[PDB]
């Protein structure tokens, strides 16, 4: 399935002006000690989370800063996140900041949650330390990304602990003796969060490291045709195909979902089954012994019926929103809930905070204000609680809110952008929006009002997936073939 | 004279304290990976060492132990389940849990130490944590409480207690010094009209110091500054700062206690790849040179326990057996 494959994370390093100098003023020793980070990291994602940590691209700022770094790490992230953007453009699955400075938080660094294969959330930013520290700083931060969260909700109540009692857990306090373990609960999530639409860029085995070739560690580089992993785990797979990171006399490929006995997988294999229905399933190209990169729908197709619409591979619903913050336990209210207390724009329901003062929410823009839901709990499964939690009373609905700090800027308890608020309606700053507003892409069509000719769906990657026996990059042809 | 093995007791210890309780002298052992606080006890009569009593914690680290007019407290430093503090019941004959530090201030200790300014008693707990405050605590004649918190938001690994002369004065002054990852020792100076640490300084040269050790000799003051890769060093105040005098190469290294032993100056460099060298203070040189070698896997610690004109040496392993030697 989607959590028994190998994930790679593509990993790109940027290392400013400070961590250049801690490395007296050298671009070859910069290098070696992030990459040693990176390795270190990589050992203990490959051991527990089957996600390997693979260096792509780096770059150091050796003349100055491009922006100026802050004590808080929440504010430097996102400032470099911007220079991602605007400055950064070679391809990686997740951008990190390694700063020679040291945070004046409790936080060693900060990544945005379900981050990954994004443009915006796609980091991380990573104090300076030593090289066994700094790698278990980059493995919480990049859990962050991939979706691990220590549940709040779960760890109060006992459900979720970490066995080990004196090295701990990553995702805890780190001191002096370092933890190497991720819990079975962060395991979970990691899946749920792949199973929820999530890490689909993370399904590209890279070849070509930044490192001399080296048979044997799993990764086809240069001047080898494969390479099966280890001697002792290639007898699993690859074992009779690769010999000495060489193809034998009878053999297509080693290893691989799309490879079986040395032989490549018939085109129209299924390799990868769709996690939901944000998401599109992948078969077997028959010329490639990997299976093909993990693509979905693009953003704007519905899911859950017309209750969520995808993004990111990802349904945004009020119902997982609510499940999200405060549990799975938790669903959302009803629309009766939104439909009065939204309107009023009062502490128990509103359209935002202006100056003191709430901002009593429009009647279309209602589906868009504060976040309603049922059965809930007094401790969210992430950030901080800011205040008390409301709760507001033929059939009598009982209405329950929060507020919930990630960010001095960002608060959890409203409702998220992209989230449906009726017929090709979206939320967008508290507003509902038709669906042009958000601008969206659209493939390539050979037949008016229909996506892809009628004949096929239109992928994030911006092109149209055909149907069985529809073939063309609008899906207009047909092509019998049994 | 020389270090003679007296006995090698067969299990793992982390840090190794030692005190006089109603006139008999005794050695608490901090065991990490079975939770107790060894008390061990000088048997006068087949000249070995028994075992007085325990104190179980999950993951002890520290077992500091403080004497205020006759009465024992231990200072027990956790990285599991929090930090607590007990005390010896003369009458029950048991140690009692009569104080709790909060898990949120103090997370990831890795050092204890106690000191005495003015008749009153403090313990200094080092952080090793980001979120988790380097904090003082003093005694107020019942308990122990809050007085000062130390390097916020940083890694401290040990703290040191000091009694320097600033220069143009004549007495010591009160001094502590922090050791922190990947950052320089500072040293923090006693301020009597406020009552707390201040005017804190870094100690040039000195990048990624674990640990800090002072020791005296023809009055001046010296301190043994531990690394675990590169060199350690050893250093002379003199008036305003610390100045260079040799330094060695650490292999491994977690340890370099300087011990006075009939009137004798040592200094015990660890190492968790090598043999463990023992120093001797040169007169002549103002200089440490090579005196014996030992061999314990990955020293911790090493304490000087002093029974009727017998000095022994106990030495912490974090992965062999703890042993004790003989100074003859
Ligand atoms: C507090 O500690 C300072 C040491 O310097 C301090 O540490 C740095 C990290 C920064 O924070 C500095 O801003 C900060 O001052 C002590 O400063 C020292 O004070 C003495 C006198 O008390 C000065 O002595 C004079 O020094 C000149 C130097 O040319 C001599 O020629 C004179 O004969 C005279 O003795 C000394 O220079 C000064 N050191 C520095 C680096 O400024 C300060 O005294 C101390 N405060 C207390 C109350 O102990
Ligand atoms: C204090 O702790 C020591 C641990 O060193 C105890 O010695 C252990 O005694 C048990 C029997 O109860 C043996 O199974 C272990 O093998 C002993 N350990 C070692 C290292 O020899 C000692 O008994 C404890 N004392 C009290 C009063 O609890
Ligand atoms: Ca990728
Ligand atoms: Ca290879
Ligand atoms: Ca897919
Ligand atoms: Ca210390």
């Amino acid at each position: 399935n989607v959590e028994e494959e190998t994930k790679y994370i593509e990993l790109m390093i940027v290392n400013d002006h400070l961590m250049f100098k801690k490395h007296r003023l050298s671009v070859v020793h910069t290098n070696t000690y992030a990459k040693s980070v990176v390795n270190m990291a990589d050992l203990i994602y490959k051991d527990q989370l089957k996600t390997r940590i693979v260096l792509v691209a780096m770059e150091t700022w050796a003349t100055d800063n491009k922006f100026a770094i802050s004590e808080n790490p929440l504010i430097t992230l996102r400032e470099f996140m911007k220079y991602r953007r605007d400055f950064i453009k070679e391809k990686s699955d997740a951008v990190h900041l390694f700063s020679g400075s040291q945070f004046e938080s409790s936080r060693s660094g900060a990544a945005y949650i379900g981050g990954i294969c994004s443009l915006l959330k796609g980091g991380g930013v990573n104090e300076f330390g030593k090289t066994d520290l700094m790698a278990v700083t980059l493995a919480q931060s990049l859990a962050h990304n991939i979706g691990i969260i220590s549940d709040k909700r779960k760890l109060a109540s006992g459900e979720c602990k970490c066995e080990d009692t004196w090295s701990g857990c990553i995702m805890g306090d780190t001191g002096y003796y370092l933890p190497k373990k991720f819990t079975q609960c962060n395991i979970e999530e990691y899946h749920d969060f792949l199973n929820s639409g999530g890490g689909a860029c993370l399904f590209n085995k890279p070849s070509k490291l930044l490192d001399p070739p080296e048979c044997g560690n799993g990764f086809i580089e240069t001047g080898e045709e494969c390479d099966c992993g280890t001697p002792a785990e290639c007898v699993l797979e690859g074992a009779e195909c690769c010999k000495k990171c060489t193809l034998t006399q009878d053999s297509q490929c080693s290893d691989g979902l799309c490879c079986k006995k040395c032989k490549f997988q018939p085109m129209g294999t299924v390799c990868r089954e769709a996690v939901n229905d944000c998401d599109i399933r992948e078969t077997c190209s028959g010329n490639s012994s990997q299976c093909a990169p993990n693509i979905h729908k693009m953003d704007g197709y519905s899911c859950d019926g017309v209750q969520g619409i995808c993004f990111g591979g990802r349904c945004k619903t009020r119902d997982r929103q609510c499940k999200y913050i405060w549990g799975q336990k938790v669903t959302a209210s009803d629309k009766y809930c939104y439909e009065k207390l939204n309107i009023e724009g009062t502490e128990k329901g509103n359209c935002g905070k202006d100056k003191d003062t709430w901002i009593q929410c429009n009647k279309r823009d209602v589906l868009c204000g504060y976040l309603l839901c049922t059965n809930i709990g007094n401790i969210p499964r992430l950030g901080e609680l800011d205040g008390e939690i409301t709760s507001t009373l033929g059939r009598t609905l009982n209405c329950s809110g929060g507020h919930v700090k990630l960010e001095e800027d960002v608060d959890l308890g409203y409702v998220e952008d992209g989230t449906p608020c009726g017929p090709q309606m979206m939320c967008l700053e508290h507003r509902c929006l038709p669906v042009a507003s958000f601008n969206f892409s659209t493939c390539l069509s050979s037949k008016e009002g229909t996506i892809c000719s009628g004949n096929g769906v239109c992928s994030n990657e911006l092109k149209c997936v055909c149907n069985r026996h529809w073939i063309g990059s609008d899906c207009n042809t047909y092509f019998p073939h049994n | 004279t020389e270090f003679a093995k007296s006995q090698d007791l067969p299990y793992q210890s982390l840090s190794i304290d030692t005190f006089s309780y109603l006139n008999d002298e005794y050695v608490v052992i901090a065991q990490p990976f079975t939770g107790k606080c060894i008390f061990l006890e000088w048997d006068h009569v087949e000249k070995t060492f028994r075992n007085y009593d325990n104190i179980t914690g999950t993951s002890t680290v520290v077992c500091k132990p403080i004497v205020i007019e006759t009465q024992l407290y231990v200072i027990v430093a956790q990285l599991f389940g929090g930090s607590h503090i007990y005390k010896r019941d003369s009458f029950a004959n048991k140690f009692i849990k009569i104080q709790d530090i909060e898990i949120l201030k103090i997370r990831k200790p890795n050092d204890i130490e106690t000191f005495k300014i003015e008749n009153n008693w403090y313990f200094v707990v080092a952080d090793s944590s980001k979120a988790g405050f380097t904090t003082i605590y003093k005694w107020n004649g019942n308990g122990f409480y809050s007085h000062q918190s130390l390097h916020a938001w940083y890694r401290d690994t040990d703290v040191e207690y000091l009694e320097i002369v600033r220069t143009p004065q004549t007495l010591r002054t009160p001094h502590l010094i922090l050791s922190s990852s990947s950052q320089r020792p500072v040293i923090y100076q006693w301020n009597k009209a406020t009552q707390l640490f201040t005017n804190q300084t870094d100690i040039p040269n000195m990048e990624d110091v674990y640990a800090v050790k002072h020791f005296s000799v023809k009055g001046d003051v010296y301190i043994c500054l531990t690394r675990f890769i590169g060199d350690s060093k050893v250093m002379k105040w003199g008036g305003s700062s610390f100045q260079d005098i040799q330094r060695m190469p650490s292999r491994g290294s977690m340890v370099f206690q300087p011990l006075q032993i009939n009137n004798y100056q040592y200094a015990i460099l660890g190492s968790d790849y090598s043999f463990t060298q023992v120093y001797n203070w040169d007169a002549e040189k103002a200089k440490f040179v090579k005196f014996q070698e030992l061999n314990v896997q990955a020293p911790r610690s090493f304490t000087h326990v002093s029974i009727n004109k017998r000095n022994f040496l106990f030495a912490s392993s974090f992965k062999g057996n703890t042993q004790i030697y003989k100074h003859v």
